[PDB]
């Protein structure tokens, strides 16, 4: 039903004028909502971890992958709401948050390529979907082409994605040269003992993982996330992370690997101490993604890691989404708007935010303490269920490095708080125009999920127990 | 005790020494890619270094695991200092 | 051309209430002395007197009363004893 | 396997130590894809099957589409800066 | 039991791997730099990198194998002593005595915490809780690690804890009874 | 019925906010209602039963919003024994006093402050109800963001660094607590304050588990290696933050060492009590000694609280019924007498002059005779001067620590001297001398301050004249944690 939307949409968008783009996005927003509501009853297919393979062992559909596609649709509904709804009706926010004509095309093609990775069984489906989503991130980065930083970022992302796609292709054909096969269903518990597939499968996982931003090769992605505009970067930070990690968690080819443990330790180290003395909010905000991708590289070492993974995925997705939406909302209160594409840059620009819209700071504080892992909030149970899998399986040094990394990362999370609860000289009293009803309801929904989502933990564990076991 | 132990050396193991350690380690890992005018040559040489270095490390590391611990300690030393 | 909105009406912050008259004459010397003592740790440096104090109170005294505490755990019972009776065990 | 391995390795190192212009980086990328093709088609011939030939005919098309995408990306890089630097982007 | 280490040859092997790692890192710093740089500035403007690699390698493996041969058992204390020696070598580039002592004790504590958890980045397979006997014993046996019982043997309590404080081989009640 | 009570009550709250700008009257009213409710619970409490009397389960799967009547239980349990209810009574009579303590000094944004203070009090109230390890741990760290916001927005010059330290040190010890809680929950597959003495772990698994819980207790009852956030988080807090902290958080970790460690780490605990005695004697002596050179005034009472908690820890770790009882009496009597001292330094002395340095204050008797009366009565009550409850706790804890090891009992008995040196050295400086040339004369102590002081002095004197009045709650729990075979 994504295919229908793309086929319908480029037909419809070629005939619309540029006056209609925003309304088109609104249409697609509601469309995706009724794909969630009217079509999710397909969860009844996946009782007792019943798994299907579709198109001749080409795609694999289990309940894990069903949850991942539900998550990707929910996030796309949020992001498309951010493009298709005005913040305010000023002549300001029209020249700032403006969609291009072909933006929603590339959005849906990227969601397609991201779904065909998690739903994938063979290696050429994996390859074709990786390049579909990679070309889509190239073009989503380059679509605001009236910008020096976004043009330079799209060129950098092209070359660094090209290398790490040729590394995946080399690993796939290298696997083919020793086994006349494409499946990891070929492996079946005995071949791994009598065959050295270590170097192959680890080079595959590494070429997949360096696109996330794991630690030796992290800086180019931090530069792409700082150079892209503020609406593009909330999408290109999230979607390759959850698609490629949901592939590599479903396929357990790096269990108890020494290289993945080295790079996970290094990722937790360099993300925690890397974003400490940093003064730009998207930089600060991208090293958070580096650490929280480290916590997934940990689960790659694991066998049977599907609870800790899926919980911490929807945790990180809601928290990520909310902390970018809060700093979208803080643009109304800053004394200095530069850089039309990226209107707030420096984290000291949100300095007096408690005296102008204090409940935005309540929002901010909730999602930042959930990033730290404070127990009434939803990020704590994510870190807790990761620890319950790390300690169950013998990773004892990894556990202490996780704890030290979370303690070090708490500093630059609280630096956002430390800036926003401060005195400011000229505070707001009376403002004529309002923030979007439709779009502030989304931020409040995302907060109420984070604070009051610990209620449903036992319900979620029981529904987990039936559909995955 | 009140100056040399409690405010002196229990803060060097506490909040006053950790601030300086993290200041230095963060400065070093941020200046890790300060050098070149080029973004692209910098990062594409950086990709070469790691897929060389990791391979060299596991070449060391299946021979003997004791002789690769100080290699990684030295890599942390040159990375964070 | 990017100026925050015309419809802001922003104005100055006040704490509000009553200005209590000054009950205390500040002393510049006492304030400088106390600000110097409160933040003593950011100007603290390792010397020989510092090293003497650090080794004597952080390693030497813990090792001493550690030796005493581990040597004397199940030594003494004094609960009901008489003349000519041991009060230690080993 | 020798010809594909060495064109991939020499192509990779020519990409990495490129400091002179930008289009050497593009053509080193394309020659990397050529070397991957060489290795795979040799394995398909040696194993007597089409499935390496299937992945090779698909990666031909994907290499073409990436060249089209990325060269339009270079054109948009060039729109605002009427020069391309020698040291790089 | 254990068998004594080759301090000679493991230290030679470590000096070899440190020399190679210094070669590779000096070449990497040469290639990733600015300014007039040629082929033999690799060892003049290196920043003293081969000294770091070889000195740490010789120091750690010499002190590790020597401490394991002097103590005649293998645990994480040897990693503590070897990390103290590595911190000494890394702290001597700092020409300052208190920073030298700080490098020694803190690197030794970090390496001892490393070597106490198993001295492995990755996992041990059979030592894991997933791949071990767990839960209750189902009937009475030597209670392993990761296992729970309801009652412990009192002889194990006397042998493990002691016969001192409040702890005795027979309870206070039946030691004082009327017949 | 019970939902209609709440949306009546939410409408009550909304209407009194609409007609009255402040909240503080309703927060006082809800606090005193909570008092009366806990004392009605104490009337219906069965002292003849060791079991947990008023049990309830939250967030069960069969009923996520509300109580649970089920065959299967995977939510969060709550319930009390006498040991829990002792600290609940101490908590609930302090919550209205901290809401009353800032009745006039917080001017700018009052409703935020009183909401934060009442919220912290409610979280610490529910800490003593909890019955799982994860249910204890969730409420055990719900306090920390509220403390961060409270210390950061309100305070002195340096309230940024104090708010950071109260998040940092507490979070850093309590993460290792979470490590040991995770290991317990994956070995036992149960976290429960009911069954957990029945399970026996291996000795070297116990000695691994015990370390992470003891490191968090060392951070939170601050023993000597990390005792260090405490003077700065006191010396730079607002008044109710200081009072709630030193009256309740330190005693909460004193409660956690009984509730979490002594039942299923017995065979570990016997191996480790000499190390606890090293650390607790070494945090009595060295902290009691480091108070003698202090220029600031709230920092002295912070270091005093360190030394008294160091006395209480060798009472709980004494393997004696006397030591357990004396540590409970010390915790309750300290939670009375120390917030009165923080009121003396932070309320009657910082509201009037807004400086906290010792060198300005001299000769306070001649303009403030009854403040000086309070200062000397509280100084002697803090020392270990008998008929006070502080001496009952200190005497029984020193006696238990003498039973478990007589030599560390002999060197721990000098805390009677060391605790009096700095306290009387401060008190005679404050009361004695010609009146200060820096201080201009202000009002004497007011009716609400005298009210808080009189309550916190009577409640030490009643425990000090008769410590038997709360033995009826504790006589089970004084026998419960003893491991003498
Ligand atoms: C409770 C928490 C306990 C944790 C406390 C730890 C924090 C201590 C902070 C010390 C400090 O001040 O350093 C500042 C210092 C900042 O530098 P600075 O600007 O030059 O000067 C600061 C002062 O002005 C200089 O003033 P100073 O010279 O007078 O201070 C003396 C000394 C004092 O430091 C002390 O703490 C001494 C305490 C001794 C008392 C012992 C009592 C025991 C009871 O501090 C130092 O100067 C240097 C200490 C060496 C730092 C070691 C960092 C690596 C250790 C491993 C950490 C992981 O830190 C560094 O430069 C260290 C380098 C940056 C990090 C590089 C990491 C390299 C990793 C090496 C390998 C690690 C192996 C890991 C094992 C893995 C196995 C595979
Ligand atoms: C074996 C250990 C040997 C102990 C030696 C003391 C030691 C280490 C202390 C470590 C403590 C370990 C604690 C335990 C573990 C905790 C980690 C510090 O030596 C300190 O000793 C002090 C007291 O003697 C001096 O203070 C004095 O106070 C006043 C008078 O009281 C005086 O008026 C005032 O002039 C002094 O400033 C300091 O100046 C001196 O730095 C090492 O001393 C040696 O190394 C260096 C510093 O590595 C020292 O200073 C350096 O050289 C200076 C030119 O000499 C340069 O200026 C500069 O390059 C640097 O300053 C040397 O001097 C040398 O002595
Ligand atoms: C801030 C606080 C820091 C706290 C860190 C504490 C970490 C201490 C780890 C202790 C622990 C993991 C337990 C962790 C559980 C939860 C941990 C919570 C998170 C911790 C993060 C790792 O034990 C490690 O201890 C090291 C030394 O202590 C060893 O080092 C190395 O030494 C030399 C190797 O031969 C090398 O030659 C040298 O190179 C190395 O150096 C390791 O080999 C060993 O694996 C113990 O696990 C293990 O214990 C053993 C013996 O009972 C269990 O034995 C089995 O069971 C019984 C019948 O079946 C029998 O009796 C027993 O005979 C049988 O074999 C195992 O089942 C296993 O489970
Ligand atoms: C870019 C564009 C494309 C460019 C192409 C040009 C280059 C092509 C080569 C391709 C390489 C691509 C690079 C790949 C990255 C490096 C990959 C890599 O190190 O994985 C290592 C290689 O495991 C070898 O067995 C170790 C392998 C040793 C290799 C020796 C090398 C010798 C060189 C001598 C000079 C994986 O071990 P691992 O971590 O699972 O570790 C194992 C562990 O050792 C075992 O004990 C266990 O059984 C197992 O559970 C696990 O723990
Ligand atoms: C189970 C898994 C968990 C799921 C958690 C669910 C999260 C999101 C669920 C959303 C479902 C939303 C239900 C809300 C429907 C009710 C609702 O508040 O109306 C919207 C928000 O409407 C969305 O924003 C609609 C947002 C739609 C998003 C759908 C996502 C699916 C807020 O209007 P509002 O009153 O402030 O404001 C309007 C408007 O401002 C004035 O012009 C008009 O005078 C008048 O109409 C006034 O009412
Ligand atoms: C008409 C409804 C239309 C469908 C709506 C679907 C939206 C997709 C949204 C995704 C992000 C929002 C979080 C929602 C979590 C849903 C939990 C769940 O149910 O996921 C299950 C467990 O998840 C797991 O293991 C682990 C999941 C971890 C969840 C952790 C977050 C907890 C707090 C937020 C969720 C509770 C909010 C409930 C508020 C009333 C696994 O998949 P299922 O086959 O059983 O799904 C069936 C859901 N159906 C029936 C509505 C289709
Ligand atoms: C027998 C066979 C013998 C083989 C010989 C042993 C070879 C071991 C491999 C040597 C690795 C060398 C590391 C290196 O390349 O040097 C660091 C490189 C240059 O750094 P630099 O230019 O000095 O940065 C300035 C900072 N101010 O800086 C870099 O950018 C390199 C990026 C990291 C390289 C990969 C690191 C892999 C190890 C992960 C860290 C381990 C963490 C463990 C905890
Ligand atoms: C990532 C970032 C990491 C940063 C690290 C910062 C420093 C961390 C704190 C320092 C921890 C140092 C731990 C050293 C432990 C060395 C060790 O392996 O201890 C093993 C020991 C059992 O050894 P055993 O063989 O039974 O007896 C030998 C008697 N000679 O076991 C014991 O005897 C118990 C030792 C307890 C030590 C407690 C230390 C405080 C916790
Ligand atoms: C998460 C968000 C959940 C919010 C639940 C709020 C429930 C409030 C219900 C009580 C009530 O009726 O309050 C209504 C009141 C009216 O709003 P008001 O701003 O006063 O309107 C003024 C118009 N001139 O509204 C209010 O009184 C404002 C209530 C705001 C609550 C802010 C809480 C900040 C954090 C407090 C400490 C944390 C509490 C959690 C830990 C315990
Ligand atoms: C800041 C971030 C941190 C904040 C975290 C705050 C945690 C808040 C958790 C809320 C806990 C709700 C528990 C309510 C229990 C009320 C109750 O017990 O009775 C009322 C009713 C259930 O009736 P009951 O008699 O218990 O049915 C079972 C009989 N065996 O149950 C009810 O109807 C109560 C319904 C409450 C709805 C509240 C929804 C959130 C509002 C905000």
């Amino acid at each position: 039903m994504l295919i229908l939307a793309i086929i319908s949409l480029i037909t419809f968008v070629s005939m619309s004028k540029l006056s209609d783009n925003r309304a088109i996005i609104r249409l697609i927003n509601i469309y995706l909502i009724l794909v969630l509501v009217l079509d999710s009853f397909l969860y009844l297919l996946f009782l007792n971890n019943q798994t299907y393979t579709v198109m001749g062992e080409l795609l694999i559909f289990n309940s894990f992958t069903f949850y991942i596609d539900m998550l990707i649709y929910f996030i796309m509904i949020v992001i498309s709401s951010l493009y298709g709804y005005n913040l305010y009706n000023n002549n300001l926010y029209k020249t700032l948050f403006e969609p291009k004509k072909e933006l929603i095309i590339l959005f849906l093609i990227n969601i397609l390529g991201a779904l065909l990775i998690v739903h994938s069984n063979d290696f050429i489906t994996l390859f074709v979907a990786i390049e579909l989503q990679s070309y889509s991130i190239y073009l989503i980065t380059a679509i605001y082409n009236s910008s020096y930083k976004a043009s330079k970022a799209s060129m950098l992302y092209f070359f660094m994605g090209g290398i790490l796609s040729i590394l995946i292709a080399y690993s796939i054909n290298t696997y083919y040269s020793v086994l006349n096969s494409y499946t990891l269903h070929s492996l079946d518990s005995l071949i791994i003992n009598t065959l050295d597939l270590n170097l192959i499968l680890i080079a595959l996982s590494l070429g997949l993982l360096f696109k996330i931003g794991i630690a030796p090769l992290h800086k180019w992605l931090i530069s792409i996330y700082e150079n892209t505009p503020i609406l593009i970067t909330i999408y290109i930070s999230l979607i390759p992370k959850i698609s490629i990690l949901s592939y590599l968690v479903l396929s357990n080819i790096s269990i108890n690997s020494l290289v993945i443990s080295i790079l996970a330790i290094l990722t937790l180290l360099v993300g925690s101490v890397g974003g400490l003395l940093q003064i730009k909010i998207k930089r600060l905000l991208a090293f958070s993604g580096l650490t929280n991708a480290g916590y997934m590289m940990l689960l790659l070492l694991l066998n049977n890691n599907e609870f800790s993974y899926l919980y911490y995925i929807t945790q990180y997705s809601i928290s990520h989404l909310a902390i970018f939406m809060i700093i979208i909302f803080s643009i109304y209160y800053i004394n200095y708007i530069n850089n039309q594409y990226n209107p707030i840059i420096y984290v000291n620009q949100l300095k007096g935010l408690i005296h102008d819209n204090a409940y935005l700071v309540l929002s901010m504080a909730i999602v930042v303490f959930s990033f730290i892992g404070i127990p009434p909030l939803l990020g704590f149970f994510g870190k807790l269920n990761i620890l319950m899998s790390i300690l169950n399986n013998g990773y004892y040094f990894i556990s202490i490095v996780l704890i030290v990394a979370s303690l070090i990362s708490a500093l630059y999370y609280l630096y956002l708080l430390n800036v926003s609860i401060q005195d400011k000289n000229n505070i707001l009293i009376n403002s004529n125009e309002t923030v979007s009803s439709v779009l502030s309801y989304i931020l409040s929904s995302l907060i109420i999920l984070i604070t009051f989502g610990f209620i449903y933990n036992s319900l979620i564990i029981d529904i987990f127990n039936v559909y995955f076991n | 005790i009140a100056h040399h132990v409690d405010k002196g050396s229990l803060y060097r193991l506490g909040p006053v020494g950790i601030n300086r350690l993290l200041n230095k380690a963060s400065y070093n890992v941020i200046n890790l890619s300060s050098n070149t005018r080029s973004s692209l040559s910098m990062n594409s040489m950086l990709i070469l270094i790691t897929i060389v270095s990791l391979l060299l490390l596991v070449l060391v590391m299946n021979v003997n695991f004791i002789i690769v611990i100080p290699v990684l300690i030295s890599i942390l030393y040159i990375l964070f200092s | 051309e990017l100026k925050p909105s015309s419809a802001i009406q922003r104005g100055p912050l006040n704490k509000g209430g009553w200005d209590a008259p000054h009950a205390l004459h500040n002393d510049g010397a006492i304030d400088r002395y106390a600000h110097w003592r409160t933040f003593y740790q950011e100007r603290f440096k390792y010397t020989r007197a510092t090293g003497k104090s650090t080794l004597i109170f952080l390693v030497a005294f813990p090792a001493l009363i550690g030796y005493v505490a581990y040597q004397s755990e199940g030594l003494f019972e004094f609960a009901g004893k008489r003349r000519g009776e041991s009060v230690t065990t080993r | 396997m020798f010809i594909g391995t060495i064109i991939l390795v020499l192509s990779f190192l020519g990409f990495v130590f490129n400091r002179r212009n930008i289009i050497l980086a593009f053509i080193c990328l394309e020659t990397m894809l050529l070397g991957i093709n060489l290795i795979l088609l040799r394995n398909s011939v040696l194993f007597d099957d089409i499935s390496g030939s299937l992945f090779a005919i698909v990666i031909i098309i994907l290499a073409g589409v990436e060249s089209a995408i990325g060269l339009s990306l270079l054109v948009s890089y060039y729109r605002l800066r009427g020069v391309i630097n020698s040291y790089g982007i | 039991h254990f068998h004594p280490y080759n301090t000679l040859g493991l230290a030679t092997q470590s000096a070899m791997v440190g020399l190679g790692a210094g070669v590779v890192a000096a070449a990497a710093r040469n290639s990733l730099a600015t300014g007039p740089r040629n082929i033999l500035t690799t060892f003049s403007k290196s920043g003293g990198v081969v000294t770091i690699f070889t000195g740490a390698s010789i120091a750690y493996v010499f002190t590790y194998c020597s401490a394991a041969n002097l103590r005649e058992r293998k645990d994480g204390w040897n990693h503590m002593w070897a990390g103290a020696a590595t911190g000494a070598v890394l702290g001597a580039r700092t020409k300052l005595v208190p920073a030298f002592i700080g490098w020694t004790v803190l690197c030794g504590a970090a390496c001892g915490l490393f070597g106490w958890t198993g001295a492995r980045f990755n996992a041990d397979r059979k030592a894991s809780l997933e791949q071990s006997p767990k839960g209750f014993v189902q009937e009475d046996a030597h209670q392993t690690f990761w296992e729970v019982v309801h009652r412990r043997p009192l002889s194990l309590t006397v042998e493990q804890l002691g016969e001192g404080r409040g702890i005795n081989a027979v309870p206070i009640a039946t030691a004082t009874e009327a017949p | 019925f019970l939902t209609s009570i709440l949306l009546s009550s939410l409408y009550l709250f909304n209407r009194i906010l609409a007609w009255q700008g402040n909240v503080k009257h309703f927060y006082l009213f809800a606090s005193n209602l909570l008092l009366l409710f806990i004392v009605v619970l104490y009337i219906n409490f069965n002292t003849f039963s060791n079991s947990f009397q008023f049990n309830f389960e939250l967030f069960n799967s069969l009923n996520p919003f509300g109580l649970s009547n089920s065959d299967i239980s995977n939510g969060l349990l709550f319930g009390i024994d006498g040991l829990s209810l002792t600290f609940i009574l101490l908590t609930v009579l302090l919550i209205p006093l901290t809401l009353l303590g800032n009745w006039y000094n917080i001017n700018f944004n009052s409703n935020l402050y009183y909401t934060l203070v009442l919220a912290i009090g409610l979280v610490i109230l529910l800490n003593f109800w909890a019955l799982d390890y994860i249910s204890f741990y969730i409420l055990f760290e719900a306090t920390l963001p509220l403390l961060f916001i409270l210390i950061h927005i309100y305070g002195s010059s340096d309230s940024e660094r104090a708010s950071f330290y109260v998040l940092m040190f507490t979070l850093s010890g309590s993460l290792f607590m979470l490590l040991s809680i995770v290991v317990i929950s994956i070995v036992l597959n149960t976290t429960n304050f009911i069954n957990h003495n029945l399970f026996v772990l291996s000795l070297d698994l116990q000695t691994i588990i015990w370390l992470g819980l003891f490191i968090a207790i060392m951070v939170k009852t601050p023993l000597f290696p990390i005792h260090v956030w405490l003077p700065v988080v006191h010396s730079e807090s607002p008044l109710a933050g200081s009072m709630i902290l030193a009256g309740l958080i330190l005693k909460l970790a004193l409660y956690a060492i009984l509730r979490l460690l002594l039942p299923l780490l017995c065979e570990a605990q016997i191996l480790y009590t000499p190390m606890i005695y090293i650390i607790s004697l070494l945090t009595i002596i060295l902290t009691s000694l480091a108070t003698l050179r202090q220029i600031d005034l709230k920092v002295i009472i912070a270091y005093s609280s360190i030394s008294h908690m160091g006395i209480a820890i060798l009472g709980v770790c004494s393997n004696t019924s006397l030591g357990i009882y004396g540590s409970i009496v010390l915790g309750v009597a300290h939670g009375f007498v120390s917030p009165a001292l923080f009121l003396i330094v932070g309320g009657i002395l910082y509201d009037r002059y807004h400086i906290r340095i010792v060198n300005y204050y001299k000769g306070l008797t001649t303009y403030m005779p009854q403040l000086a009366t309070y200062i000397i009565i509280l100084s002697f009550a803090n020392i270990g001067t008998p008929l006070t409850g502080n001496f009952t706790g200190e005497f029984l804890s020193l006696q238990g620590g003498f039973i478990r090891n007589p030599i560390i009992g002999g060197i721990s008995c000098i805390s009677v001297l060391l605790a009096a040196i700095y306290q009387l050295k401060l008190t005679n400086k404050l009361t004695g001398g010609i009146s200060s040339i820096y201080m201009h004369r202000t009002n004497d102590v007011t009716i609400r301050e005298k009210f808080i002081m009189n309550i916190l002095i009577i409640s030490t004197l009643i425990i000090g004249i008769c410590p038997q009045i709360m033995y009826n709650l504790l006589y089970w729990t004084v026998n419960n944690y003893i491991y003498i075979i």
